[PDB]
């Protein structure tokens, strides 16, 4: 019973699945940066 | 439009046409307009650097932003009045291209001094104003120089706010309307070319030339100087107080959470939790309603204090203090008014640091008859005259003619003490009970200062509708003097405002 309990919790577990990225470049006007959270959809 | 904001630094480059086609008196009109122009910007106390140049056939840089004195008001105005119409005697033509090229050479030298990638050049937004008839006749088409200054600042859709160019003809000038359009190119829907007759029309248009919504540093006395604007914008400190007595009294904002009013307007008691105060808000004309954290009444205030002497109502120490539930969100419609004898008022007066309360009173009440203003029920601004010294006794001698409030009165000073000001003489308007507790304020250096509060008067016009009379007693109003109440105001406002020494 302990084995099935541990196996079942191991099978069904979910993480944040974050895919944060940063964009940065050196334009003639200066330097800029951005951040895009993707913990939970799609962003532009 | 010119973005009036704390972030970044402002440059104003004012170009003066000294061509022979422009007469000497027209150049004097230009200098007068320039004087008001430079005064208006420096009233907002932002980082602004001002350079002036005169040109008929060659450009004359009377002042450069590269010099540190360009940020100083006195040096700029002195150099403005140093301009002479005969400085361009040798060359009397019209050369706008030379002036624009001088501006460009200036900009190149400045970016060399500070740095290409440095933020000291990035943050700066540049504005150039032309006061000319526009009838250029040599030197080349100014539009090429207008384009030339664009790439040195990299002007495109993303840096639209960093450049502002305006060509306005002021005075009795044969103005070429077509020429002013190319120099003053329109951006979005905002015009950059105007034809005006006098300095006052330019004052109004230049009031529409400023975007003061960007900054929120909210120094006092920044009303609005345009008849076009709403009444609340003209007097942002004006607030509305309704106690349980269902009567309406008025008040003035002095900080983000402090309200001044009259003590007589709270007759039901000291239940400040039952009172509600309305302050102007840009979102709606009804304003935003706030609760009062705590109230302070003047302990020396008592309406029936002198009833033993036949005095039915005594307005001594008629001043009340209120703490709002939350801080007021500063905006155009919600701005405080600074008390005198304070460091904030000292900066508002552009005065040296070593100031005293008596000196501030001298600066404000510097005349026998000092004009003043108070806000009416409808929010309109009316004009009254303040009488002090010898005439102060004259304004108060008419209270002995009263028949109702003082059946038994023998001594004038027993009711009108040093705490009461003088108003209502000649054609001066008389505030009524609905406007009681409002701010009695003065205008100076484009700044507003509350010198008193409405307490009572001998006539009640409201008894939008106003009507005077010519029967004894004559109209006469008395306002509580804030200069005489400094101790208690410092007792309760010491932690709110940095009061100057007595
Ligand atoms: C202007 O910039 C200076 C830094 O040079 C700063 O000290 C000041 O607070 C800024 N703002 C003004 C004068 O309104
Ligand atoms: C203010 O309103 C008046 C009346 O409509 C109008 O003539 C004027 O152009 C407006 N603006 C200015 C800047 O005076
Ligand atoms: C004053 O009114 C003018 C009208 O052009 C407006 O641009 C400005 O933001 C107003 N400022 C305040 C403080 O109400």
């Amino acid at each position: 019973l302990d084995a099935l309990s541990a196996y079942w919790i191991a099978s069904h577990t979910t993480e944040e699945r974050g895919l944060n990225v940063t964009l940065s470049s050196t334009g003639r006007n200066g330097f800029k940066s951005h951040a895009l959270q993707l913990n939970n959809l799609e962003e532009e | 439009k010119i973005q009036i904001q704390r972030s970044g630094h402002l440059n104003l480059y004012l170009l003066l046409d000294c061509s022979q086609s422009v007469s000497e008196n027209d150049f004097l009109i230009f200098k007068e307009s320039a004087s008001l122009m430079v005064d208006r910007i420096f009233s907002f106390e932002i980082n602004v650097s001002v350079a002036i140049i005169t040109f008929a056939s060659e450009p004359k840089v009377l002042m450069s932003v590269l010099n540190d004195n360009s940020r100083d008001m006195t040096e700029v105005i002195s150099s403005l009045e140093n301009a002479n119409y005969k400085d361009h005697e040798n060359g009397t033509g019209t050369n706008t291209y030379a002036a624009l090229n001088s501006v460009y050479l200036m900009m190149n030298n400045q970016m060399r001094l500070l740095g290409m990638e440095t933020m000291a050049w990035q943050e700066i937004r540049h504005a150039i104003i032309l006061l000319t008839d526009g009838k250029s006749n040599m030197g080349g088409s100014p539009k090429t120089a207008v384009d030339h200054i664009r790439e040195i600042l990299n002007i495109n859709q993303k840096r639209n706010d960093y450049l502002d160019i305006y060509a306005i003809g002021v005075g009795k000038l044969d103005v070429d309307w077509r020429e002013l359009n190319e120099l003053g190119s329109k951006k979005d829907g905002e015009r950059h070319a105007f034809i005006l007759q006098d300095t006052k029309a330019l004052h109004q248009v230049f009031e529409h030339m400023l975007d003061v919504s960007k900054l929120t540093d909210t120094i006092c006395g920044v009303g609005n100087m345009s008849a076009n604007a709403s009444d609340q914008e003209r007097t942002p400190w004006h607030v509305t107080i309704k106690p349980k007595s269902q009567e309406t009294c008025r008040g003035a904002l002095i900080s983000d959470q402090w309200v001044l009013t009259a003590a007589h307007c709270f007759r039901d008691g000291n239940d400040h939790s039952l009172w509600r105060v309305n302050v102007g808000d840009p979102k709606s004309q009804w304003g935003k309603e706030f609760l009062i954290e705590k109230a302070v009444i003047s302990p020396g205030f008592d309406v029936f204090a002198k009833k033993n002497q036949g005095i039915l109502e005594f307005y001594g120490d008629d001043i009340a203090l209120l703490k709002l539930a939350q801080k007021v969100k500063m905006s155009t419609h919600a701005r405080p008014i600074c008390l005198p004898c304070t460091m904030e008022a000292n900066l508002a007066l552009r005065r040296p640091q070593g100031s005293t309360c008596r000196d501030h009173e001298n600066e404000l009440l510097n005349k026998q008859s000092v004009p003043a203003h108070f806000v009416a029920l409808n929010g309109s601004k009316l004009n009254i005259n303040l009488k002090m010294g010898v005439e102060w006794t004259s304004c108060a001698e008419v209270v002995s003619q009263e028949k109702t409030m003082f059946p038994n009165l023998t001594d004038v000073r027993e009711v009108v003490t040093d705490q009461f000001l003088c108003s209502g003489t000649q054609e001066d308007e008389s505030p009524c009970k609905g406007e009681a507790g409002g701010a009695v304020f003065l205008e100076r250096r484009f700044r507003f200062f509350q010198v008193g509060l409405v307490s009572w008067g001998l006539y009640n016009p409201c008894l939008r509708k106003r009507a005077p009379r010519s029967k004894v007693p004559p109209p006469r109003d008395f306002h509580i003097n804030l200069f005489r109440m400094q101790p208690w105001l410092r007792q309760h406002l010491g932690d709110v405002l940095n009061f100057l020494p007595l």
